[PDB]
DNA sequence: AAAAAAAAA
């Protein structure tokens, strides 16, 4: 049993120290730029892993949550082969390495997934909708008795451990262990929920939602409402405190994520980018070939689009030592007779804007839009939930048949456009919330 | 290897497609193509949504055992002659190319990178993408052969998309000598420009038409248009006989008379072309001198 | 061993149950199925069910489906033991089916191991309230309404477990959807101790569990509903949908409770359906020219049929004439009818800019011109239709409505009447008379096709293909010739602009025309009366003959038509005049709203261009030809010139005349 | 117990 577990650890380990393209042992390199900024982490392509040996990747798609850990303790072993010295014989705070893992494999869609993807790698996107706050795990207990009173330590891998029967050797109880929560090693844990894309959803349906995990460096990486694509695990944990018979609930345990934006709303870019934005800075026509690029596919509009490129750049935001603050935006309306082209103008602009949200004005609600005040069942307490003008903070809200909205309703958003913070006093919560758009 | 369409860059279900002696033995222009299709994969056993997966991630097995699969499945479909013998290299950990992919690729990127006036521009932009194909040729590149490799995989499906149309228009027109078919009109005309592109079309009709019950060997006549230079572009395309026949009926390949008629037609009267291509059968004409044209080269002996 | 067929008569043990799973009986029961369904042959000469093995493996799906009828006309006995007792037929017939489809497609194993098949119309339908004792262990077959969907999840289907105080694996056990299994002296070691599961050999199935009401249209009048529960395993997940009146073949099943008995203080058993058929009945009540769980599939000979009349001289006007043919006159409203139901193509320019495909009809009238009869007919023969009237509907009925789940408490989302109507049409009733606010919530569905709710802290995006076919009556109940369109009703431009073709209809006075209006009216109340081999064909060929004498074409094969066009046939268009139509939607916006008071915009021009894409689907052509261009010009400046006053309708019509030539 | 959406007066 353990020979094969070391023949495996062995095979990663010659992996990574072995390969090669031209001149450079990429893999080594990665390692070392990442101890050096203390990123504890490292990123396999599955085109190098099947290049370099099969068998490895068949044994990986094989079963992947029994074989992931080793090749995650294989990692930190060439880390630390390869990032300390032996000094002929200290502090060694390296925690088990992350492994982060890229494909470029067929998508499967949401509602496509069944009994047959259960324990699989599989690839699919997605829009997310909420993030959960962030949890403690525990990696490294360190345990008690309380008859016999000796000191043991237990090590738990996140990946698919209860309170040993009898004690370690008089006459102690069934389980008389407690557990030390100084001297122990924590990590964290986030859920997020994930739903299917507009234009994938199947004939007269609605989208259905799914629930994932994340852990360590994967989480606080994505915010609710961006295009993504998740690479993971498709398993299923039973609910004892939850219908049926012999259910299992399924969820997503992510293993590598892709966003359009990057994080980037401080500057991630690197040089080449950087040059090649400023090169087309100096471009002594830029106006003119900005202006022809919003929706090429609309003729005859000049003056709309240069409004709508002042809107996207957007004005300077200003503060004053005196307390006061000064608008940032610029706000455009469209108000014409039919058949000119307004609608086909906001998804657009919907569309190129980073942060950005579509809406009409009939089926909306003032308690819909800036602020819901919901209740939790379980616990019964009230919590503020985010509407719409909330999510595109940063960015540009999209309104259409804006006359439509109730009256009752279009007063609300005075002061959320005129000072940019909404104030909201309902069951005792007395919270000012900002909301810049 | 097999004659199939870039098979270990896409996967097996667009390299059946694509194929152009697939397409041939099976009509996958029309409904009934692809029914038979599915049919055939159906029998062979691979689903059709492990099919529609890229090469790399296909099932190890299968992958394993095409071979006998094929062997067992194509006989009753008549396509046993897809099967043949190729070249194989691998360098390291990059993968592997076969000499077929490796050409189409190439033959890709010469096609697409990067009124006398313009024709001088174009003849330019020839010349700077044949040097970009030679840059390709060595090792240390390999983002000029990814690119070439997706460049033809666009081509071939603008090919397949424009052959689609004309055989559902019809417009081969048979004479009494030789066919004659002419672009009108229609989408992303300017296309075809290139000769080597005219070419690779023509060699995709020649292969449909002889896989026919015909039994009429004619010389095939292609033309395009050139809104901007207000010129058809002509080009003399040689009957090819079934890839499958043995070689008692191969006693001298079938000749090219094509340029010998359009220099005599071009000598004996003062049309307004062109010929200065190296393929003395590619000549560009005027789209009011077309016609006339064509009527003498029916009259004259071909 | 005798295995005759007629030994099954007579039963030799207590029950059908303890007697069918015995040896001698069924191997002969296997072998006689197999002879069964490899030898059905139809009215044409051909064995029906290797079409459906061979489309099966096209389509490599789960279901074969069988009919029930023909079971029952030959070898009755078979079909009365299926009725009987279903849970121990099914599964012999399952493994005839594998056996049938494996002779076929050698090493289809690979796609699938099992197959599941489907009982297609049983004889005798029953309601909710008529269940009892009798009939419990075997087929029923119950029509509802879905009300609540529990979801997806996976199930355990050959279960094994680890006891580890022997070291004994148990064999693969089987699950009943409804029971845990319970092994009680854990094999040969004849003792009860600690055991796992060992999940990692092991096969899944999934399930969905749905609530079933009664159908509003058979309760009694101010009763109350009654529910059931039914499960549906593997290849009916998500089938049905919230909201969709369905009918459900399943068998009977009951199973013990215990907070059921301590609140009824008496020994009573709950009971749940275990789906084995399920048959869409939304809209279409018509259920009687054709039998199957679905009337718009088409078999390989049909679309052949489709294909070999689809090219015939002059198709378009027999489809025309071929639709409400008890309706007298009105060709325009036909012409307008086929060319809304038919649709055109949406369009995606480089993934960001999207034109609609889809067209909308407004029609306006005298009373007494039967539109509610055309919009029936169109519900009749649409895949899917929905049906609004008057005040009846509200604002947030049409569109998406946000709700709170009484059991798990936060909001979520109701699908409304526009959705159900994605992929077909929504029919709306006495159109002038909703109330603006209840009007001014489709112009999204109409243009955008896409449903936009920010509510409740639920931002979401719901996609809307629709076409919307309204009627309304004119200010006064009659239409005044003498005055323009804006002063004969109460509509907007923005709401106007929105419609493609409209139709205005106009009673006169006219001798012989009421005269040939009266013959017409009264052959076909003659001909509709009540009162004039199989005595079934028989009756089927009467309804031929009788339907033969109206209609060019028989209704049946013009739905799987329109179904198959929907489909698959996508048109084209290359070769069309750039100036004639540039032209024209010139001329129309000159006069118009520069002399007269109707509204033309740029969307008009795209009704054109989806009319004469329609002209093209009806004929099953890729490519829009020329004289399908021409009919769609003549439909829209028609449609246009007639709607004008009688002082300038004549100058106009002989204005426009250059246009449509011909 | 308190917030927010829907049909009818
Ligand atoms: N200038 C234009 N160029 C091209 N297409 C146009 C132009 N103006 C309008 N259209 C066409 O008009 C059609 C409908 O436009 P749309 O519904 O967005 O109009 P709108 O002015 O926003 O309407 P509404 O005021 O009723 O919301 C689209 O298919 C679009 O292609
Ligand atoms: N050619 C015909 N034109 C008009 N009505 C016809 C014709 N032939 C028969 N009818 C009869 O005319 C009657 C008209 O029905 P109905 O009252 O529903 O029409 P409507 O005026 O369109 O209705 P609504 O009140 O909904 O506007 C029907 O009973 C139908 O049988
Ligand atoms: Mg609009
Ligand atoms: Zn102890
Ligand atoms: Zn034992």
């Amino acid at each position: 049993n353990d020979d094969d577990n070391t023949e495996i650890i062995k095979s990663f380990k010659n992996f990574i120290l072995e390969f090669r393209l031209d001149s450079q042992f990429i893999y080594r390199d990665q390692l070392r730029n990442n101890i050096l900024v203390k990123n504890y982490s490292l990123t396999v392509n599955m085109e190098h892993l099947i290049g370099y040996n099969e068998d490895i990747y068949k044994k990986l798609s094989d079963e992947p949550s029994d074989i992931i850990p080793l090749f995650e303790t294989a990692i930190t072993q060439v880390a630390k082969r390869i990032s300390i010295l032996s000094r002929a014989q200290l502090l060694n705070s390296l925690p088990t390495f992350q492994l982060i893992l890229n494909s470029n494999a067929n998508q499967i869609p949401l509602r496509d997934l069944d009994s047959e993807h259960v324990s699989k790698i599989v690839r699919l996107s997605g829009i997310i909708i909420s993030t959960s706050v962030l949890s403690s795990r525990a990696t490294y207990l360190s345990i008690m008795c309380r008859n016999c009173r000796h000191t043991t330590s237990i090590t738990i891998n996140n990946f698919n451990v209860s309170l040993p029967r009898s004690c370690l050797s008089k006459n102690c109880g069934p389980d008389p262990y407690i557990i030390i929560h100084e001297s122990s090693k924590f990590i964290d844990q986030q859920f997020l929920k994930l739903q299917e894309i507009p234009e994938l959803v199947p004939v007269g349906e609605m989208p259905r939602n799914l629930t994932m995990t994340c852990d360590r460096y994967l989480t606080n990486k994505v915010i609710p409402g961006t295009r993504v694509t998740i690479v993971g695990i498709y398993s299923i944990y039973n609910s004892k405190n939850g219908s049926g018979v012999a259910i299992r609930t399924p969820y997503i345990k992510i293993l590598g994520i892709q966003s359009d934006v990057e994080t980037s709303s401080v500057t991630m870019f690197t040089e080449e980018e950087e040059e090649e934005f400023l090169q087309l800075s100096r471009n002594p026509k830029l106006y003119e070939i900005l202006t022809n690029s919003i929706a090429p596919s609309i003729f005859g509009n000049e003056d709309i689009k240069k409004a709508i490129v002042c809107l996207l750049m957007g004005g300077s935001k200003k503060i004053l030592p005196d307390g006061m603050r000064l608008r940032g935006d610029i706000n455009v309306l469209l108000l014409g007779d039919p058949g000119t082209a307004k609608s086909q103008l906001l998804k657009f602009v919907e569309k190129v804007s980073p942060i950005a949200v579509y809406t009409s004005g009939k089926g909306s609600s003032a308690a819909g839009l800036t602020a819901s005040v919901q209740r939790d069942p379980m616990t019964r307490e009230f919590y503020l939930e985010g509407g719409a003008m909330v999510l595109a903070d940063g960015g540009v809200v999209c309104i259409d048949e804006f006359d439509k909205m109730r009256d009752e309703d279009r007063v609300a958003i005075h002061e959320a456009m005129e000072q940019q913070t909404i104030s909201i006093a309902k069951a005792g919560i007395t919270t000012v919330l900002n909301s810049r758009t | 290897d097999y004659y199939l369409f870039l098979l270990r860059h896409s996967s097996l279900y667009d390299s059946f497609y694509y194929s152009n002696y697939v397409n041939a033995k099976l009509s996958l222009w029309n409904e009934n193509g692809k029914k038979r299709l599915h049919k055939m994969f159906a029998r062979m056993g691979i689903p059709l949504s492990t099919a529609q997966e890229t090469w790399l991630y296909m099932d190890h097995s299968i992958k394993r055992e095409l071979g006998i699969i094929f062997d067992k499945n194509l006989d009753r479909y008549g396509l046993q002659d897809i099967i043949r013998d190729g070249f194989v290299r691998t360098l390291g950990y990059r993968g592997s190319i076969s000499a077929s992919e490796f050409v189409e690729a190439l033959t890709a990127l010469l096609e697409v990178g990067n009124s006398a006036q313009k024709l001088t521009n174009l003849r330019k932009r020839w010349v700077s993408n044949f040097w970009l194909s030679w840059d390709a040729l060595d090792d240390r590149k390999v983002e000029l052969l990814n690119r070439g490799i997706q460049l033809a995989q666009d081509l071939q499906r603008a090919i397949f998309n424009t052959g689609v149309a004309i055989l559902e228009k019809k417009l081969i027109k048979h004479l009494r000598i030789y066919r004659l078919c002419v672009l009108q009109d229609g989408p992303d005309l300017d296309l075809y420009r290139n000769p080597l592109t005219l070419l690779r079309l023509g060699n995709w009709l020649i292969e449909c038409c002889a896989e026919s019950e015909d039994k009429q060997l004619l010389p095939m006549v292609l033309a395009s248009i050139d809104e901007n230079t207000d010129t058809y572009l002509v080009a003399g395309l040689t009957p090819r006989y079934p890839r499958g026949l043995d070689t008692i009926h191969t006693k001298k390949p079938i000749l090219n008379n094509f340029s010998m008629a359009f220099q005599q037609i071009t000598a004996e009267t003062d049309a307004k072309v062109r010929i200065d291509n190296f393929e003395s059968s590619i000549i560009e004409i005027r789209r009011e001198d077309l016609s006339p044209f064509l009527e003498k080269l029916t009259l004259s002996g071909l | 061993e005798e295995l005759t067929l007629e030994s099954l008569s007579n039963v030799k043990a207590n029950s059908y149950s303890e007697w069918i799973t015995q040896p001698n009986v069924s191997r002969t029961i296997a072998r006689e199925l197999k002879s069964f369904l490899l030898e059905y042959t139809d009215e044409t000469g051909r064995s029906v069910y290797g079409a459906r093995i061979r489309t099966l493996g096209e389509m490599n799906s789960e279901s074969l489906e069988v009919n029930y009828r023909h079971l029952a006309e030959s070898k009755a006995i078979l079909a009365l033991f299926l009725a009987k007792c279903p849970e121990e037929m099914l599964k012999i017939f399952d493994l005839v089916a594998m056996e049938a489809t494996e002779l076929h497609y050698p090493d289809y194993a690979r796609i699938h191991s099992e197959i599941h098949v489907r009982i297609s119309d049983f004889p005798t339908i029953y309601s909710l309230r008529e269940l009892r004792e009798s009939n419990l262990s075997s087929l029923v077959r119950v029509t509802g309404v879905v009300t609540r969907r529990t979801g997806v999840f996976p199930q355990l289907k050959y279960v094994k477990f680890n006891c580890l105080k022997c070291g004994s694996i148990l064999g693969p056990f089987f699950q009943d959807s409804n029971e845990e299994i319970r092994i009680s002296f854990c094999t040969n070691c004849k003792s009860k101790g600690p055991f796992r599961v060992n999940g990692e050999k092991t096969v899944y199935r999934n399930y969905q569990r749905v609530t079933l009401q009664e159908a509003p249209g058979t309760v009694p009048p101010g009763r109350l509903p009654r529910h059931r529960e039914v499960i549906l395993l593997a290849d009916l997940v998500d089938v049905s949908k919230p909201g969709e009146e369905v009918e459900v073949t399943g068998i009977y099943k009951n199973n013990y409770d215990g907070n059921l008995n301590a609140k009824n203080g008496f020994p009573v058993f709950a009971t749940i359906i275990e789906a084995n058929s399920i048959k869409r009945r939304e809209g279409n009540t018509a259920n009687e020219g054709e039998e199957g769980l679905d009337v718009f599939s088409w078999t390989e000979e049909e679309e052949r049929e489709f294909r070999k009349i689809s090219r015939d001289r002059g198709i378009i006007d027999k489809i025309i004439s071929s639709m409400a043919p008890s309706i007298y006159g009105h060709r325009d409203i036909k012409t307008a009818v086929a060319c809304s139901l038919f649709g055109g193509v949406p369009k995606n320019v480089n993934g960001k800019h999207s034109i609609r495909g889809d067209i909308n009809v407004l029609l306006l009238g005298d009373p007494g011109t039967a539109k509610s009869q055309i919009l029936k007919y169109v519900e009749k023969t649409a895949h899917r239709a929905v049906f609004a009237t008057g005040q009846g509907a509200s604002a947030v009925g049409l569109t998406a409505s946000v709700r709170k789940d009484p059991i798990t408490k936060e909001w979520t989302l109701e699908g409304g009447a526009l959705v159900l109507a994605d992929k077909g049409v929504c029919l709306i009733d006495e159109f002038d008379k909703m109330n603006d606010q209840d009007r001014t919530s489709i112009h999204e569905a109409m243009e955008q096709q896409s449903i936009s709710i920010s509510k409740a802290g639920i931002v979401t995006t719901l996609q809307a293909r629709c076409s919307i076919i309204a009627a309304a009556n004119p200010n006064g109940g009659r239409y005044n010739s003498t005055l323009p369109l804006a002063q004969n009703v109460s509509l907007t431009e923005p709401i106007l602009s929105r419609f493609d073709i409209l139709c205005v209809v106009r009673d006169l006075v006219d001798e012989e025309a009421d005269e040939r209006l009266a013959t017409f009216v009264v052959d076909s109340h003659v001909r509709s009366h009540p009162e004039n081999l199989n005595a079934r064909q028989r009756r089927l060929q009467r309804q031929r003959k009788k339907e033969e004498e109206i209609s060019p074409i028989p209704q049946e094969l013009l739905m799987k038509y329109i179904h198959y066009a929907r489909t698959k046939i996508y048109p084209k268009l290359h070769q069309m005049d750039m100036d004639k139509v540039s032209r024209v939607y010139a001329d129309l916006r000159r006069e118009s709203i520069s002399t007269g008071s109707f509204p033309i915009t740029v969307r008009h021009l795209e009704s054109i261009l989806r009319i004469a894409e329609s002209f093209a689907k009806m004929r099953l052509s890729e490519f829009v030809s020329s004289y399908d261009l021409d009919r769609a010009i003549k439909v829209v400046v028609d449609s246009f010139v007639d709607a004008q006053k009688v002082s300038v309708r004549r100058q106009l019509r002989r204005s426009f005349a250059i246009y449509t030539l011909g």
